[PDB]
């Protein structure tokens, strides 16, 4: 629970959100 | 793919690297993110800010940059020319000039003001040949405008300064004689500008197979992202954690890149097959969509018919012989250089061997079309031969103290009912008869439309032509439906209608009025004889100009779908088998005893992940050759074809990752690199 | 949507039917038909309860048949804190426990075999296990016979009188009821 | 010993199909909205009184009905546990549960998980056990069977818009299926030794001079419906290895049969509602292959047992560290596999003392999604999500359009199927990661080395998949673990129920087409193999890293 770990956690969550949004909006992506 | 096409694809790949343009590709966007992260990691390790070997993350980053740039390049070949371009329409709109007038009765102060700079209420002058600068109305002078960009037809239409024929259109050419115009639309919204905005702005959907493959891509990449991400906590608990460079590299080497490259591989294979078929496809999805087409909207003038309405049959006027009428027609249209008068001459020559009446220079005044009297002709010797519409000659006869027989009008009505424009002929004050300018269908088309109906493809025929001739040609060709007198808005709205039912539409057009519709269709084949506007909108150009080449385009679309299925099996087998080959190396650092899981006896985690990225790059490069070489295009039922694909391509896609990664790793070790 | 009138009525009706009627009906039938198994299968010595025929107690005397280890919370064989020693196979604490138990069992039964049954050494799942296979119970016959001054044949047929084979030979194990076995042993030595 | 393991598996499956077949033909009437033979006038009177008009419901109304029943049950059970010191049937005046423990128990029971972080002997009082826990056992089982009723109707109905009435579905299911069967099972358990009484705890004085205090609740009814509705909530701490819950080998056999009775009968019923028995048989074959292989693996791993035992001084190395001497090692192995394949949760052995592979395989079965004879109703629509995914990838792999049971499948169904499949492994991995990065979470563990991580992983994978089983060494009775597992259970259950109802909604407004070239048969061994492959590969791609650092790391050294 430091700068690096929090950066990694939030980046993984951003990528999950991006991929889920792409999946829900396959048509555009 | 001429030299220049490859260089443009390379420039557009370099220019698509920017994240804002890469965001629309999930797998390649994650490879882009990981590539950037490893570039930063290598720059850090080289700056000393992070302990470790900078040159290994440098190798990983270089290879991920190669992967992303070749994916961009393959998708710039197979799809960068896909969207419709309104370049010729924009050119006509930008290189137009208007003779602004002062004292607009007639005036003589022609100011060569660019037509774009005209506003409503301003008066303009157009003369023979000069394109109509902008939309508007006529207020003096009568001429024959070439309104071919609105209907698709080629017959000159008379605009005559007061009545119902008084609204010229911007872009259409004027042919007969002078004409002064009163603009009626600010340059923002003309007709030309309206259809420019309608062409660029109509997007083509994605094939449902492509959407399904994208969903599978995103599911697999979510699975791999979860696995690789949560690998850190777990490993950290188990003593020695997994270095962050190994984590990002494992993520961006586990994601299914093969599947990501499958789209552009099948695209470039499809365009190669099309060139083979004598069709210039600019879009890779167009071929697979051609495989999936259910409807076929067709144009009529130029697409189905020759597009110039040759002469068919001289018709007597109840007393004159056909020889006399043929001589009169061949003399009137002797000077006419449009294909219609030329065809009148040709037909008269063959049917009545009138060679005697061909003279380069005989004393004979030539009387061209005027649009005031509305009839062409000649005066050879003590004769006044004229030819033109039925009403024009009616006026001429009634004004010359003659009489207009009624059976001539009966024949005129008949020739109109047969799908042909009748040209009445006169010599003095006695109508000689009618010339049936009929539209010639291109060739043997009923057979091919029957074949298209047998393939399960509806066949509509929308034109901008009369209902009479539209119905005549729909019967004489065998199309299912037909919608006559259709504006470009109508064709585009009909394509939107059809493809809003979930089906895939495929229009075949050759004119500017087809540019909207062709721009929106899924498989828009533009006739190579068509205009540049129609050829810039359509997905593909037909070098044979045959309007039934959708049959062959559909055979090749179905072959590309068999190839897409074979290589989809290969791709899924490949990414999965590569996952098993790649991950055992990642545990060796955490627990010693988990080297037993390293079946392939790879050297280290570093050398396994470097081999993984090299392999992902090479396999994405070699998917294209594999797609170019076809498959056994045999008719096999779903179960038997699934079994064949599984056996051959799935087993190939399992053995390929293990052998490929191990041989790349063996090369890295023997060479000394890792 | 979930209308409140049928959603509330459905929930309340199912609440009453499957919370009062079903338990009440099972309790009525259970007590009426099976009044001994339903009230815990208790053993009695006239007035004082001496345990269930199902639970199994911590026997430590030298003249009794000892069951498995317990691993319950406070004292071994504690019905109020049932549970097993959830010790993995890789936990060295489990090896310490097994070694201690094997040493104790080889010290208590000197004239039996040296290979201790794997049951007497390992702790049951619930902690309240009244059962040991007749092999484990017949590994203790020398010690219990010397302590009780009985003959090995008497204890053999006694253990046999309290073994319980399953219906078919592969859905369970033959097992010795230890509580009842030791109570019968006491009633014998009297 | 291999002959006996084989005989055990064979007799289990044989009796299982003998029972399930008729019950599945009986459930095919409820799916078809036909009143069972005798119950058609009492239905009129009842449904009229209960306010239930038998008006059909679209997928939104149906889903909202199920979620509303579940939220109402959650609120009622939470407040019942929280304030159980006022309510009757409390011989030992036990206090009300904590806010975290009350919340976790409510969420677990409402979601058919029945995860237990407490000790039922010294935590709950007969009222809570009887009036809350087992009422919710019936209601969660009926909610899951009702969701699969709606999905089957969506598959079999042509160009319709309504999936039937949900209130009638729940009332029918409970009153006419769960209740009579549970009553027969309960009275058999009472015959064999299980408890049924509301007496105070019985004060035993041992044969020696010791002391004991036996717990004396109403065990048999809650036991019958915990097994029959694949709930798994045990009355006592040792879930069903307690002599008062599973008194003999016979009741244990009947308990495994009950655990698998309704999932197998739903597969037979699904076969019979499509007029094509081969569909149900295909699902049963796909499930049975995996089940048999897993049972064999666990039996072998447990008969090999603890290596150190033989060296420490014993006669066998058979792993008996967490197993009752009443059921052998083979029966404990079979029950472990059954309970974790069936999304039940009941254990007759401590799964933490299982060997490395013997704990890998049950955990692995929980993590692939519990589609192998899965939970009541939940298992079948999970396997239907995987069947839709298999048909999708088959269509993708041949180039033609997907199609299952004559109805073409859009891309909306693919999006919903992918999200539904992914929601559970996301919960498992993310929850396990969060638990291993916080001191509150990894400190709960009991065993050291990779087995501690196996405990954390098994707990979060069990909660996320609504199983209920636990390695049970994990001290998961803190606010952190309670709230974490409550979130996992809730989201797993209902974020899988929601996309399934959306998929029923889309599918029920379609029409079954005719055969064509893009219609691969969904029966026969080709599609059985394709479906097994899909299931196992999703599970493996997701959890092979996690499993490699727990059970396999422990196995290898
Ligand atoms: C290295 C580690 C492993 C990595 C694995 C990844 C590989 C996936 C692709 C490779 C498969 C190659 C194996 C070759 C299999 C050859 C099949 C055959 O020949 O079929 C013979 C008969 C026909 O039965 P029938 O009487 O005709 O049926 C009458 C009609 N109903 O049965 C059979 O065995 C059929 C067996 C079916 C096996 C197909 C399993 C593929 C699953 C793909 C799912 C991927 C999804 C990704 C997850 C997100
Ligand atoms: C409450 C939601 C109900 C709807 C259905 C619920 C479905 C499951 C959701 C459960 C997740 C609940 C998270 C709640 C966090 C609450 C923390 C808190 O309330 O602080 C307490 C006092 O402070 C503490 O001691 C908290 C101790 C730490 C809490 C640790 C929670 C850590 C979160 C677990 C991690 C994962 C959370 C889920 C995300 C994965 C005070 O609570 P209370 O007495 O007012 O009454 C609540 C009655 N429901
Ligand atoms: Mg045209």
């Amino acid at each position: 629970m430091s700068a690096g770990v929090i950066t990694g956690v939030l980046l993984v969550f951003l990528l999950l959100g991006y991929l889920v949004y792409a999946l829900i909006n396959a048509e555009a992506f | 793919f001429e030299p220049t096409l490859v260089v443009q694809a390379l420039k557009e790949a370099v220019k698509k690297l920017n994240p804002q343009a890469q965001w629309r590709n999930p797998v390649m966007f994650i490879v882009w993110i990981g590539s950037l992260l490893t570039t930063c990691i290598s720059i850090a390790m080289a700056s000393g800010a992070m302990p470790g070997n900078a040159l290994f993350s440098a190798a990983i980053s270089g290879w991920l940059w190669i992967t992303v740039l070749f994916a961009n390049f393959a998708e710039a070949l197979a799809e960068g020319r896909s969207k419709a371009q309104a370049n010729s329409l924009k050119g006509v709109k930008k290189t137009a000039f208007a003779r602004k007038l002062r004292e607009p009765k007639y005036g003589a102060a022609a100011d060569k003001v660019p037509a774009d700079q005209l506003r409503k209420g301003d008066i303009v002058l157009v003369e023979a040949g000069d394109i109509i600068p902008c939309d508007g109305e006529v207020i003096e002078g009568g001429a024959s405008v070439d309104e071919s960009a609105i209907t698709g037809e080629a017959a000159p239409v008379i605009r005559e300064s007061g009545g119902d024929f008084a609204s010229v259109t911007g872009g259409t050419r004027i042919l007969s004689d002078w004409l002064v115009i009163e603009c009626s639309v600010n340059p923002g919204e003309t007709f030309l500008d309206r259809m420019i905005a309608m062409v660029e702005g109509a997007q083509r959907r994605k094939t449902p197979n492509e959407i399904a493959l994208t969903i599978l891509l995103i599911a697999l990449t979510i699975v791999f992202l979860l696995a690789t991400a949560t690998l850190w906590p777990f490993s950290a608990w188990g003593g020695n954690a997994v270095s962050v460079t190994v984590l990002v590299a494992l993520l961006v080497c586990l994601i299914p890149t093969t599947i990501g490259g499958l789209l552009s591989a099948i695209g470039v294979a499809g365009m190669s097959r099309m060139l083979g078929a004598n069709v210039i496809a600019t879009s890779g999805r167009a071929v697979e969509a051609a495989g999936d087409v259910d409807v076929l909207l067709l144009d009529k003038t130029g697409t189905i018919t020759l597009g110039n309405r040759q002469a068919s049959e001289f018709i007597p006027a109840q007393g004159v012989d056909e020889k006399t009428l043929a001589d009169a027609a061949q003399l009137a249209s002797l000077a006419d250089e449009t294909p219609e008068g030329r065809s009148i001459v040709i037909l008269a020559k063959q049917r009545f061997n009138l060679r005697e009446r061909d003279v380069q220079s005989l004393h004979a005044t030539f009387v061209p079309f005027t649009a005031q009297s509305r009839m062409s002709g000649i005066n050879i010797d003590n004769r006044m031969i004229r030819k033109g519409s039925v009403d024009a000659i009616r006026r001429h006869v009634e004004a010359n103290g003659g009489h207009f027989p009624t059976d001539v009008d009966q024949k005129v009505d008949q020739v109109a009912r047969q799908g042909a424009t009748p040209l009445v002929v006169v010599e003095g004050s006695r109508v000689l008869g009618v010339i049936a300018l009929k539209d010639i269908v291109k060739g043997g088309i009923k057979e091919r439309f029957a074949q298209l109906r047998k393939m399960g493809i509806k066949t509509v025929m929308i034109t901008g032509d009369n209902r009479l001739t539209a119905a005549a040609i729909a019967a004489e060709a065998g199309v299912d439906d037909f919608l006559a007198e259709a504006t470009p808005e109508a064709k585009l709205a009909l394509i939107r209608q059809y493809q809003a039912e979930g089906r895939l539409v495929a229009m075949t057009g050759d004119g500017t009025n087809d540019a909207p519709a062709l721009a929106q269709a899924d498989v828009a084949v533009a006739m190579n004889s068509g205009t540049q506007a129609a050829k810039e909108a359509g997905n593909m150009v037909d070098l044979d100009s045959n309007p039934t080449k959708l049959i062959e385009v559909v055979h090749i679309g179905k072959q590309m779908l068999m190839t897409r299925g074979s290589l989809t099996t290969f791709s899924i087998a490949n990414d999965v088998a590569k996952y098993f080959a790649i991950i055992p190396a990642a545990f060796a650092a955490t627990y010693p005893q988990l080297n037993a899981l390293n079946i392939m006896c790879l050297h280290s985690p570093d050398s396994a992940i470097l081999s993984a990225v090299i392999f992902n790059a090479l396999i994405i490069v070699f998917l294209i050759p594999l797609a170019l070489k076809g498959v056994s295009y045999k008719p096999l039922t779903a179960s038997a074809m699934l079994r064949r694909n599984l056996w051959i391509y799935g087993l190939g896609g399992l053995l390929v990752p293990f052998i490929g990664i191990k041989v790349i790793d063996l090369l890295l070790t023997v060479c000394g690199l890792v | 949507m979930s209308g409140l009138r049928p959603a509330l009525s459905t929930f309340i009706f199912l609440l009453l039917i499957t919370g009062g009627v079903y338990p009440l009906l099972t309790t009525v039938l259970g007590q009426w038909w099976f009044p001994w198994q339903a009230n815990g299968s208790l053993i009695r010595e006239g007035d004082t309860v001496r345990g269930s025929a199902l639970i199994g107690q911590n026997f430590t005397g030298n003249g009794y048949f000892h069951g498995r280890p317990s691993a319950t919370a406070e004292m071994p064989y504690n019905p109020q804190a049932s549970g097993g020693s959830n010790l993995a196979v890789s936990n060295p604490e489990l090896d310490k426990l097994i070694a201690a138990r094997v040493a104790a069992l080889r010290a208590a039964n000197p004239d039996a075999s040296a290979s201790v049954p794997v049951e007497l050494v390992t702790a049951s799942a619930s902690g309240l296990d009244n059962n040991i296979t007749p092999q484990a119970a017949a590994w203790q016959i020398p010690r219990v016979a010397k302590a009780r001054n009985l003959s090995v044949e008497q204890l053999t047929q006694l253990i046999a009188k309290y073994s319980q084979q399953p219906l078919v030979k592969y859905i369970g194990q033959p097992v010795v009821n230890i509580v009842e076995l030791n109570l019968a042993l006491d009633k014998l030595d009297e | 010993m291999a002959a006996q393991g084989f005989l055990l598996i064979a007799t289990f499956l044989l009796v299982l199909m003998v029972l399930a077949r008729p019950l599945g033909s009986g459930l095919a009437r409820l799916i078809n909205d036909i009143p069972l033979p005798g119950t058609t006038g009492v239905e009129r009177v009842l449904f009229r009184a209960l306010g239930v008009s038998d008006r059909e419901m679209n997928w939104k109304q149906y889903l909202c009905a199920i979620l509303g029943l579940n939220m109402l049950g959650l609120a009622v059970l939470f407040f019942m546990l929280l304030g159980q010191h006022y309510l009757p049937l409390n011989p030992q005046q036990l206090p009300g549960l904590s806010w975290d423990l009350a919340l976790n128990t409510a969420v677990s029971f409402v979601t058919n998980t029945n995860w237990r972080s407490y000790s039922g002997e010294t935590t709950l009082s007969y009222f809570s056990q009887m009036a809350g826990l087992t009422v919710q056992n019936f209601l969660s089982a009926a909610s899951g069977i009702a969701v699969i009723f709606a999905l089957i109707r969506a598959f079999t109905r042509q160009s319709m818009s309504t999936l039937g009435n949900a209130w009638v579905d729940l009332l029918r299911i409970t009153l006419w299926v769960l209740v009579p069967v549970a009553l027969l099972i309960a009275l058999f358990f009472i015959q064999q030794g299980a408890l049924q009484n509301f007496l105070p705890y019985q004060a035993v004085n041992t044969v020696e001079g010791a002391q004991q205090l036996l717990p004396m609740g109403p065990v048999a009814s809650q036991e019958a419906i915990k097994m029959l509705g694949t709930n798994g909530g045990g009355f006592f701490n040792a879930n069903s290895s307690h002599p008062f819950e599973n008194p003999t080998a016979l009741t244990n056999f009947v308990q495994m049969l009950a655990i698998f009775l309704i999932p197998t009968a739903l597969c037979f019923a699904f076969g019979e509602v499509m007029g094509d028995r081969r569909q149900g048989r295909m699902l049963l074959w796909a499930m049975s292959v995996i089940f048999v292989i897993c049972v064999g693996v666990v039996m072998w791993a447990e008969v090999q047992g603890n290596p150190h035992l033989l060296a420490l001084g014993t006669d066998s190395s058979i792993n008996m560290e967490g197993k009752e001497s009443r059921f052998g090692v083979l029966v404990s192995s079979l029950f472990a596999v059954v309970t974790t394949a069936a999304s039940c949760g009941a254990v007759i052995a401590m799964h933490d003392s299982f060997t490395a592979l013997g704990g890998m395989v049950p955990m692995w079965l929980m993590q692939i999604g519990e589609v192998v004879f899965g939970g009541v109703g939940s298992g079948l629509y999970g396997m239907m999500l995987f069947v839709l995914l298999a048909v999708f990838i088959a269509g993708l792999m041949i180039g033609r359009t997907p199609e299952y049971l004559g109805k073409k499948i859009d891309v909306r169904e693919m999006k919903l199927t992918a999200l539904a499949i992914l929601v559970t492994p996301t919960l498992v991995l993310m929850g396990a990661a969060l638990a291993m990065m916080t001191d509150a979470g990894r400190s709960a563990m009991l065993n050291p080395g990779p087995h501690g991580f196996s405990e954390v992983l098994y707990a979060v994978s069990s909660a996320a998949n609504n199983n209920g089983s636990a390695f049970a060494g994990l001290s998961a009775n803190s606010p952190f673990w309670n709230c974490l597992l409550a979130f996992c259970m809730f989201v797993g259950r209902f974020g899988v129920i929601i996309p399934v109802m959306a998929i029923a909604g889309s599918l029920v407004s379609k029409k079954s087409q005719a055969a064509s070239s893009g219609t691969l048969p969904t029966h026969g061994p080709l599609f059985v193999g394709l479906l097994i492959g899909t299931v196992l590969l999703v599970g493996a791609l997701t959890f092979i890293p996690a499993l490699a650092l727990g059970p396999v790391a422990e196995y290898l050294s």
